[PDB]
RNA sequence: CUCUAACCUGGGUAGGUCAGCAUCAGUUUUCGGGGGCGGAAAAAGAAUAAGGGAAGGUGGCUGUUUAUAGCCCUUGUUGUAAUACGUCCACUGGGGACUGAGGACUGCGGCUUCGUGCCAAGGAUGCUGACAUAAUGGU
RNA sequence: CUGCCGAAGUUUCCGGAUAGCAGAAACUCAGAUCAGUUUUAUGAGUAUGUAAAAUGAGAGUUUCUAGUGGGCCAUUUUUGGUAAGCAGAACUGGCGAUGCGGGAUGAACCGAACGUGAGGUUAAGGUGCCGGAAUGUACGCUC
RNA sequence: UUGAGAAGCUCAGACGAGUAGGCAGGCGUGGAGGUUUGUGACGAAGCCUUGGGCGUGAGCCUGGGUCGAACAGCCUCUAGU
RNA sequence: GGGAACUGAUGAAG
């Protein structure tokens, strides 16, 4: 099944572009005076359950394999029977040596490691 | 069961599934010929063309 | 059994009539428009929505 | 240059719109010589384009192109309603298109 | 089902045939003829819920 | 368009009245559902037989027997004004009784701005003699030596190359 | 139970000829 | 049926508010319109009809620094250029880019004397107006409000006609030679059966 | 002996994206084609026999009655008429547009060809073509 | 942060009540138990109320518990009224809680009540340009 | 036919504004017990980013730069959240 | 007989 997104532009809290105190993460407005709350046309949209994505092609990367944080060499082993539905995303704090051994074994399991190239310059 | 709503007017297979009469209809039967007679009474034509 | 059969069918949810309605809709049918009885002309209305 | 031009000259007219709401996913196209919504049934389905000329050159040339087709007639004056793979930019109102004669059925 | 359908389909004609016949008599005679009235009606809404 | 309908009807017979009388009307109606609605309108104001009492027996169309022959129609109109008082007699020259009353409505819609229900047509008679036509302009399109140039000539595709002839 | 509406019938005009009125 | 890169619309005999609407759409269509003999346009209504409709427009100026008020232009060209200025969204970026495709001039300058002059059959006076009506001529009107260049253009246009007339007889004498040479080619008369 | 397996020797064979085109299914829109059935068993009209009438009076002589033009009205007849209008076909040719959800078989059906199988029948498959110093996709 | 249900804004007595509207459980009945409804019948001086037909729809009981007795208008009677408005009583709705197409922008006007999208079709209103759509067809008007 | 986290799986319909209010599921922050044969000087936390990814959203995961000693996921408890 | 930015002085630039 080809992956699809009902929306691609994230939601952006109202007037979080003008003021630097107001952050961009979404916060539903609380006043009935609001133009946005009454949903006047022309104002920005809102997070609703309508924009929920397909319950089967959810959590999937655009390739089709879902992600999976592998933080050591025995976390990629579980992905042995799931190499065509999961991509072994290595965690960020893993050292640049313990990383180069996950790659050499995930490659045997045919698992896509998404960022195997970090800290690893090849010769 | 019934994943698509097929249309028995525009599909010629589901129509036969629902209606086991489509193998004999003859929608246009020639019930008349050249010899059709006029049936227009005089007193009706008088009250027709009155005024 | 017409009562026991009219309760079987759902209300017939139709579309808007291809070709539109008449000009101004909500006056009685006998002065143009379309409301109230249409007699045989409800036939030529369903040959638009359907 | 009269031994060429296997298309029909056209002009992109406007987006689909109401008075206040415009619908840039479907365009309005005015074909030359098409002056009736019954004479527009000949250009239904043809593959139209929009050829222009960018400054920076890629792949040995400069001309780029946006393809698309024609879906509906539109009104009583022989315009049509097209649909492009990329929606046409709004700064191309009153430009010129090409209505290529294929897929030809005549 | 077809045995019921053959009965119904010929009957729709056999009642449409007679109102062809029963008006061809009176109009050629000078008699008048009210018809078998509508007993079914079909109601289609025109205004929303507002 | 218009279509002239012959309508007859009566009331429900009772034991007191075993045979109701039959009343014929020659009126005009774009379809038949407005004929059998206008029919109960005229008959209620004149014979006082309400819609909750009477019934309808026969509707037929009257096609014009001679649509290819030119004619002149004298038209008797009872017009319901803003004071509700107008009897009107007007002449129209055309081929068909269907076509006359359309023109009758149109002129009556211009000079006197009459609506549908503001008009109750009274009688339509094909007037025939030349000495009874009481209008000057209708009379002049009926002399054997008539003639005129074409009026309202105008003989898409904008940007004409040369000047129109307009002759 | 409701009183049913009216089916069809002839109505002869030998003793009752339809007269023509005017509005 | 014209998508010329440039069209020249000779304006004698046209109406103002109907040509200014035909032109206003072709400007937004992408063409490049030149309207020559703008001085001999027509307007429905008699001579004083638009005259007080424009003498009223002269009474309308700002009441702050009256050199910042409305600029009531008097030329016959700018009378019609005003007419194609409210017909376009001239407050957007597509209006003020359309207006520079229109060149409205009076008389006929020599850069457009030697070119084709199409007319609009949907805005003409002899068609759209009832015979025996009241009509006023703009260039004859705007002279009475301040356009002081009437006697020069009427003199100038008279010289162009007789020169163009001299051009025409040489052109008329040209095809009379080919009128003979067309039938003199014998192939025309036995192979006219392809319609031609 | 069996098995897997390095090398040499040979034959056939994507997923990724984007373009087509075909037979389909769903929704839909726009052109038609054919024939039934209805009304005054449409009215006309045409052709052809009667009679009547006249004119906005033709030839003839302002006045008259088809003559050196014709017109209207009534009936007969060609008629056992056409068309139009209103419908109906489980009648038929095309043209465009968007969609392809679901995932062995279960079922309703139709053709068969008497074993079956096939099928437009409980949601799309097939035949090709461009591409990785890349076509699309983003920010 | 998201989702689901969602009012009253008037009483009735005495700020406290009861009822109502919205709710939670328990427990009733698949029936004629109902119904901002229409018929027929009885009466009553076209209207009035009463009972058993049509039409739809599953109804009912209490227990324990929040919010709410503001108003702005539009509807028709209406008596007191007059230079001229108007003043007041009652009914019905909207809005209060409601975004959207028109009405050039406007809450009281016309349509329409909303998840995210694609494709079609319409309402209101429109088709000369701004502005998407006939400088269409028809007939009469007007200087 | 394996789709038994029966707190799962699966089939079909209708529905979707929402004020006071009522109900439910989740996101994140500091500490506590248990757990990950947990991550870390081959660079933990933080910080910046015209990089990529997920979720309707609160949020989370990650590439590059900076930097220099600690830190996180899961199930519960707790609040100066 | 009645009603109730404005003007100076420089200035770049197709």
């Amino acid at each position: 099944v080809n992956i699809i997104k009902k929306r691609t532009k994230p939601f952006k809290r109202h007037q979080s572009d003008r003021f630097k105190r107001v952050g961009e993460s979404w916060r539903k407005p609380r006043g009935i005076d609001s133009c946005v709350r009454r949903r006047f046309r022309g104002t920005i949209s809102m997070p609703k359950i309508g924009y929920g994505n397909n319950k089967k092609t959810r959590y999937c990367m655009p390739n089709g394999l879902k992600a999976f944080l592998v933080r050591n060499v025995s976390d990629v082993e579980l992905l042995l029977m799931h190499n065509k539905t999961y991509a072994a995303e290595i965690a960020g704090n893993v050292s640049a040596r313990k990383r180069v051994e996950i790659v050499e074994k995930a490659r045997a399991l045919g698992v896509k490691v998404t960022n195997a190239g970090a800290k690893v310059r090849s010769q | 069961a019934h994943v698509q709503k097929k249309n028995p007017l525009k599909n010629k297979a589901v129509l036969s599934r629902l209606n086991p009469y489509a193998k004999a209809y003859k929608a246009n039967v020639k019930i008349n010929s050249e010899k059709t007679p006029k049936a227009a009474g005089e007193k009706f034509l008088s009250v027709l063309h009155e005024n | 059994n017409f009562k026991q059969a009219a309760n079987f069918l759902w209300p017939f949810k139709l579309s808007s009539p291809l070709g539109g309605w008449r000009e101004r809709k909500f006056k009685h049918f006998i002065e143009g428009g379309d409301a109230g009885k249409r007699d045989e002309h409800i036939n030529g209305l369903v040959q638009k929505m359907l | 240059a009269q031994g060429h031009r296997l298309y029909v000259k056209a002009k992109h007219l406007s987006f689909q719109r109401s008075k206040h709401v415009i619908h840039p996913g479907t365009s309005i196209v005015k074909i030359e010589g098409c002056d009736s919504k019954e004479e527009a049934q000949f250009y239904l389905g043809k593959r139209v384009c929009y050829v222009y000329k960018s400054s920076k050159a890629v792949r040995g040339s400069k001309i780029r192109v946006i393809w698309g087709t024609i879906a509906r007639p539109h009104g009583n004056s022989g315009a049509v309603r097209a649909r492009f793979v990329h929606n046409l930019p709004a700064k191309t109102f009153g430009s010129s298109l090409r209505v290529m004669l294929y897929p030809s059925n005549i | 089902i077809a045995k019921r359908a053959e009965a119904y389909e010929a009957e729709y004609r056999a009642a449409e045939r007679e109102q062809i016949e029963l008006a061809r008599k009176a109009r050629a005679e000078g008699n008048y003829f009210v018809p078998h009235e509508p007993k079914l009606i079909f109601v289609v809404r025109i205004r929303g819920i507002n | 368009a218009l279509k002239e309908y012959q309508v007859v009807g009566r009331k429900v017979p009772t034991e007191h009245e075993p045979v109701p009388k039959l009343f014929r009307m020659r009126l005009f109606a774009p379809n038949e559902s407005v004929a059998k609605s206008r029919y109960w309108y005229f008959l209620k104001m004149i014979n006082k037989v309400k819609k909750a009492t009477g019934e309808i027996v026969a509707i037929n169309e009257i096609s014009e027997p001679k649509p290819l022959k030119a004619k002149v129609f004298g038209i008797w109109i009872r017009y319901d004004s803003r004071s509700g008082t107008h009897n009107m007699y007007k002449e129209f020259r055309d081929t068909t009784r269907v076509g006359a009353v359309e023109a009758m409505y149109a002129d009556m819609a211009a000079r006197h701005r009459a609506r549908f229900r503001s008009i109750r047509i009274l009688k339509v008679v094909e007037v025939e003699k030349k000495e009874d036509v009481r209008r000057n302009y209708v009379k002049q399109l009926l002399n054997p030596h008539l003639k005129f140039p074409l009026p309202h000539r105008r003989t898409k595709k904008v940007f004409a190359p040369h000047r129109p002839s307009t002759f | 139970q409701p009183a049913p509406p009216a089916k069809a019938h002839f109505v002869s005009t030998e003793n009752n000829e339809p007269v023509t009125l005017h509005p | 049926s014209e998508f010329q890169k440039v069209v020249v619309i000779d304006a004698k005999g046209h109406l103002l508010g109907r040509l200014a609407s035909v032109v206003a759409k072709q400007l937004l269509g992408g063409q490049k319109v030149v309207v020559v003999r703008c001085e001999e346009l027509n307007i429905s209504g008699h001579f004083f009809r638009n005259k007080l409709k424009y003498l009223a427009y002269l009474r309308k100026a700002c009441r702050y620094n009256p050199s910042r008020g409305a600029f009531h232009f008097r030329a016959p060209s700018r009378i019609f250029q005003k007419a194609v200025r409210g017909m376009l969204p001239h407050k957007t970026a597509r209006g003020q880019a359309a207006l520079e495709h229109l060149q409205a001039v009076e008389g006929i300058p020599p850069p457009f004397d030697k070119q084709k002059r199409v007319v609009v059959p949907a805005a003409l006076r002899v068609l759209r107006l009832k015979p025996g009506r009241k009509y006023c001529t703009v260039g004859r009107l705007s002279s009475e409000v301040g356009w002081k260049y009437n006697d020069i253009v009427a003199k100038l246009e008279e010289r162009r006609k007789v020169k163009s007339a001299a051009f025409y007889q040489a052109k008329l004498a040209k095809q009379k030679k080919i009128a003979s040479a067309k039938e003199a080619s014998p192939v025309n008369q036995k192979l006219s059966q392809f319609g031609y």
